[PDB]
């Protein structure tokens, strides 16, 4: 009558390494350039 | 309506069907009450463990019956390790008849193999261990019974 300790069929065997982990995000942006500036509403020559 | 103790098994899935004068909020509250009474342990690998259905027609009892009449009623189908533990009994009564090869000539006599019984036993023993793997739900614990020193 000894069955020889029969094993299960068929399980979550494909999940045994699984968690799963998460990816990443980082946003974060670049500064625009506003260095092209000069005023016009005054005098630079006729002041002299 | 099966001779197995659910408190000894572990709940796995439920479908609840509602009939008659029924309110969806009260069905929601009833099921929420079961989920907060977590002594009715469901598997931790399936928290969303309920399906629901609701129908407007109340049950009719066939005349000459014994069932009381009601404005509303509930039917359930439940999957739980307890009923596989009832199968594990029915397999160990097969095993006892087959351990003395009792009756097998009424079936070999039809042109079966005795090999079929041995195949069937082993298939069933594989099923009981399939259910053992999902009874093992790797649920987390709660506390220890004792405290500590320092």
């Amino acid at each position: 009558p000894d069955l020889k300790n029969v094993k299960s069929k068929i399980g979550s065997t494909e999940n045994l390494k699984h968690q799963p982990g998460g990816g990443k995000v980082q946003i974060i942006n670049k500064k625009l350039d506003l260095s092209n500036v000069q005023s016009k509403c005054g005098s630079k020559d006729n002041i002299k | 309506m099966v001779k197995c103790d659910p408190r000894h098994g572990k709940y796995m899935a439920c479908c609840l069907l509602y009939r008659g004068d029924v309110v969806p909020k009260d069905v929601n509250a009833a099921i929420a009450t079961i989920k907060t009474k977590r002594s009715i342990q469901f598997v931790d690998w399936c928290p969303t463990g309920f399906k629901v259905g609701i129908n407007y027609q109340p049950p009719t009892v066939v005349p000459g019956g014994d069932l009381a009449k009601v404005q509303r009623a509930v039917c359930m189908l439940s999957n739980t390790t307890a009923i596989a533990e009832a199968w594990a009994r029915l397999d160990h009564k097969f095993d006892l008849m087959y351990a003395k090869r009792a009756f097998v000539h009424w079936y070999v006599g039809e042109g079966m193999e005795e090999g079929e019984f041995s195949e069937a036993r082993e298939d069933m023993a594989a099923l009981e261990k399939d259910y053992e793997e999902v009874g093992v739900d790797s649920v987390e614990g709660e506390g220890e019974e004792e405290g500590e020193e320092y």
